[PDB]
């Protein structure tokens, strides 16, 4: 049990800024 | 952290806070890498040059804690310190090199929606994500300017060139750190500060969903300062000292 946040990621919600992170990836 | 925002609740819940126990003051970051394990920068603990050298019995740590001036009662949770354990090759006299250091809590913590440990990275998953321009998360309540807040900060900041973070500082630099934050040119800011050693730099990743902790808020000069970088400890490259103390005898 890592890395996967109750609030976000179980429940299929993404934070306000992660997506700035995955963009990064390109 | 500077140029940071406030952290959504429940967006870094393996997010730690060092203490100082008597008198009662905030040390440093840490992050949670499993119940009974904490993460933390080794001159949070040991810096002779700032007569740093605490034990254990000195400290405490909270966890799941959203406010520093209230108390979510059934929240946040404060465990005892068993034991500190120091990376061997600590260099405190001259880099800093390997600023890393474990603490085993006294009890297990029970997690919950405000608390659960942060991934540490394999192999692979370091191989494709630590690379210059991928952008990794910052949090902290350090320092807001070279200031403290009431909410967790939180900041995204690429990851720099060798080359770049080298020539950037006159201090030496080894395998065991790596930079991260804006260039000059880029158009945004943002950077660690002092009081945001041994928070997490973690990244999301694509493969599995997950959130992994790379680096260690280590050091800087100034914070937010154009031409400068943050730096950090690589967790990676420390991943074989790290399963040592946790498995042991
Ligand atoms: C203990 C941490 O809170 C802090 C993090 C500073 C981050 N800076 C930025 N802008 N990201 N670390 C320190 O304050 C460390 C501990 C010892 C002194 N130090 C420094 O960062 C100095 N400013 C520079 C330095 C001195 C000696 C060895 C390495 C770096
Ligand atoms: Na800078």
């Amino acid at each position: 049990d890592c890395g996967l946040r109750p609030l976000f990621e179980k429940k299929s919600l993404e934070d306000k800024t992660e997506r700035e992170l995955l963009e990064s990836y390109i | 952290i500077v140029e940071g925002s406030d952290a959504e609740i429940g967006m870094s819940p393996w997010q730690v806070m060092l203490f100082r126990k008597s008198p009662q003051e905030l040390l440093c970051g840490a992050s949670l890498i499993s119940d009974r394990w904490v993460l933390t920068a080794a001159h949070c603990l040991l810096y002779p040059p700032w007569d740093k050298n605490f034990t254990e019995n000195d400290l405490l740590v909270r966890i799941g804690k959203h406010s520093r001036t209230r108390y979510e009662r059934n929240i946040e949770k404060i465990s005892m310190l068993e034991k500190i354990y120091i990376h061997p090759r600590y260099n405190w006299r001259e880099n800093l090199d390997r600023d890393i250091a474990l603490m085993k809590l006294k009890k297990p913590v029970a997690f919950s929606d405000y608390i659960h440990p942060v991934c540490l990275p394999d192999r692979e998953t370091a191989a494709s994500l630590l690379q210059a321009g991928y952008k990794g998360r910052v949090t902290g309540w350090g320092n807001l300017k070279e200031g403290q807040p009431s909410v967790l900060q939180v900041v995204n900041l690429p990851i720099v060139e060798r080359p770049v973070c080298k020539d950037s500082t006159r201090i030496r630099i080894t395998d065991n750190m790596f930079c991260a934050g804006y260039k000059p040119d880029e158009g945004k800011r943002g950077d660690a500060c002092e009081g945001d050693s041994g928070g997490p730099f973690v990244m999301k990743s694509p493969f599995n969903n997950r959130w992994y902790q790379m680096g260690i808020v280590s050091w800087g000069e100034g914070c937010d300062r154009d031409g400068k970088f943050g730096f950090y400890t690589h967790v990676f490259r420390l991943k074989k000292w790290i399963q040592k103390v946790i498995d042991q005898f």
